[PDB]
C-alpha cells in the first residue's frame, strides 16, 4: 500500500499529459521496396517529464487499469493528423501509420475525432493508416468490421499488424479486408536463413497481392533479409537497417 | 556493449526496480546514450546473491529527477519472468 501512492503519482502525470504538453510523437520511415516511393512514416508515442523520455511499455500497463487507453489512442491519432497538417503546409504529401487499439473500434469519439481533424487540417484520408494487431481484431470482430467500414468510408487505410502468427489468420482474411498487413516478427526475423519462413511469406504475398492487400515487413536489421523480402515481393519495410526512429521527418525516400 | 548493475541491498533494488513496467523493469545507470526500443544486454546481480542474471532487454526509459541512465524491460519469456520473480521475492522480505 506504500506503492499505491506512487501508482497515483503516475496516473496524475498521465492525465495531465492527456490534457497538456507531455506526450509527443517520434517517427520511423517505412520504405517501399518495390518502388512506388511514398512518404510514409510510422508514429510512436512517447512521454517527456523534464527531459526524461519514456516508452509506452512503461506506462500503458497502468493506463489500462484505468480504462484510459481509448483517450490516449485519440491523442495519438489527433496529434498525428496535426502533424500531417504542418507537413502539408511544408508542401510534403506525407503519410502516417498509427497504432490504435480494439476499444477504439467501439469509440464513437474516435470516428468523430478522425473526421473532425482531417477536415480542419485538410488531410486526405488516404494519408492516415490505422493498424491494429490480428490478435485483438480476432477477439473483437463485429466492432472491428463496424469501425473498418466507417473509417474506410473516409478514404483511410486500415491494416493488421502482427500478421502471420497462426493459421487462424487466413481465416480472418475472409471476413476482413484491410488495406495492408504487417507480418509478425516471428515470421520475418529469420527469413534470411530458413525454409519455414520464406515458404510462409511467399505464400502470404502470393495470396495478398491480387486482393489489393499491401504486405509490409517490420524489424528489418540486415541486408539478406531485404533481398529475401524483395525477391518475395513484400511491399514495405521498416527497421533499424532501413532507417531509425526519430522526432523529425527528414528521410530522403526519392 | 555490456551493461552491469549490482544491487547490494534491498533498498538499491527497490530504487532500480520498475514494477509498473509491462512485465517488470530495471533502471540501469550508464553514461552511454540509448534510444527507446533499443535492445540491450545487461548483467544484473541481485543482492543477497552472487549469480549474475543475464538480461536481454529493451530500453523503455531514457533519463539523461535522479541518476543518468536507462530503463531496461525484461523479456516476456520464462527467462525474464524468472528474474522478475526473484526480485519481487527479495523485496517483500
Ligand atoms: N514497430 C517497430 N518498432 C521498431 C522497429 N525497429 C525498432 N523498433 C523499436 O522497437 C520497439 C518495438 O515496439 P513494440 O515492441 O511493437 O511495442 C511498442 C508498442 O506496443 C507501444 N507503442 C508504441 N507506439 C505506440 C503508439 O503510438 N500507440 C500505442 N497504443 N502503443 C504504442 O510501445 C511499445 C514500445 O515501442 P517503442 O518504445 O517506441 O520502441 C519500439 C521501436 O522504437 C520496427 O521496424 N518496427
Ligand atoms: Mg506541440
Amino acid at each position: 500500500r506504500a506503492e499505491e501512492e506512487r501508482i497515483e503519482r503516475w496516473v496524475e502525470q498521465l492525465r495531465e499529459a492527456l490534457v497538456g504538453d507531455g506526450f509527443l510523437l517520434h517517427y520511423q520511415p517505412v520504405l517501399n521496396l518495390q518502388g512506388e516511393p511514398l512518404e510514409l512514416y510510422q508514429a510512436f508515442l512517447r512521454l517527456e517529464r523534464n527531459g526524461e523520455m519514456m516508452s509506452p511499455n512503461a506506462f500503458m500497463a497502468i493506463a489500462e487499469e484505468h480504462d484510459l487507453v481509448t483517450e490516449i489512442d485519440r491523442w495519438v491519432v489527433a496529434r498525428a493528423i496535426r502533424q500531417l497538417g504542418e507537413r502539408q503546409r511544408a508542401g510534403h504529401k506525407t503519410h502516417l501509420l498509427v497504432r490504435i487499439g480494439p476499444n477504439s473500434f467501439s469509440d464513437p469519439q474516435m470516428i468523430d475525432t478522425i473526421r473532425e481533424q482531417l477536415a480542419v487540417y485538410g488531410v486526405p484520408g488516404e494519408r492516415l493508416w490505422l493498424q491494429t494487431p490480428e490478435s485483438k481484431v480476432f477477439t473483437h470482430l463485429r466492432n472491428a468490421q463496424q469501425f473498418l467500414a466507417a473509417v474506410s468510408a473516409m478514404d483511410c487505410k486500415v491494416g493488421l499488424e502482427q500478421f502471420g502468427s497462426g493459421l487462424d489468420s487466413f481465416q480472418l482474411l475472409a471476413h476482413f479486408h484491410p488495406a495492408f498487413l504487417k507480418l509478425d516478427r516471428g515470421i520475418t526475423g529469420d527469413i534470411a536463413s530458413a525454409r519455414d519462413s520464406q515458404e510462409k511469406i511467399r505464400e502470404i504475398t502470393s495470396r495478398a497481392q491480387p486482393a489489393g492487400i499491401l504486405t509490409m515487413a517490420e524489424f528489418v536489421a540486415d541486408a539478406q533479409s531485404m533481398s529475401s523480402f524483395f525477391s518475395a515481393g513484400v511491399d514495405y519495410v521498416q527497421g533499424d537497417f532501413v532507417a531509425p526512429t526519430g522526432p523529425l521527418m527528414n528521410y530522403e525516400f526519392g | 556493449g555490456i551493461l552491469s548493475l549490482a544491487l547490494k541491498d534491498k533498498p538499491a533494488l527497490y530504487s532500480a526496480y520498475m514494477p509498473f513496467v509491462k512485465g517488470g523493469g530495471i533502471f540501469v545507470p550508464t553514461p552511454k546514450r540509448y534510444m527507446l526500443g533499443d535492445e540491450v544486454f545487461l548483467l544484473l546481480t541481485l543482492p543477497d546473491s552472487s549469480e549474475r542474471l543475464p538480461v536481454a532487454g529493451k530500453v523503455i526509459w531514457t533519463t539523461p529527477n535522479r541518476a543518468a541512465g536507462i530503463g531496461v524491460q525484461f523479456p516476456d519469456g520464462p527467462e525474464g519472468e524468472a528474474v522478475r520473480n526473484k526480485i519481487e521475492t527479495l523485496l517483500a522480505g
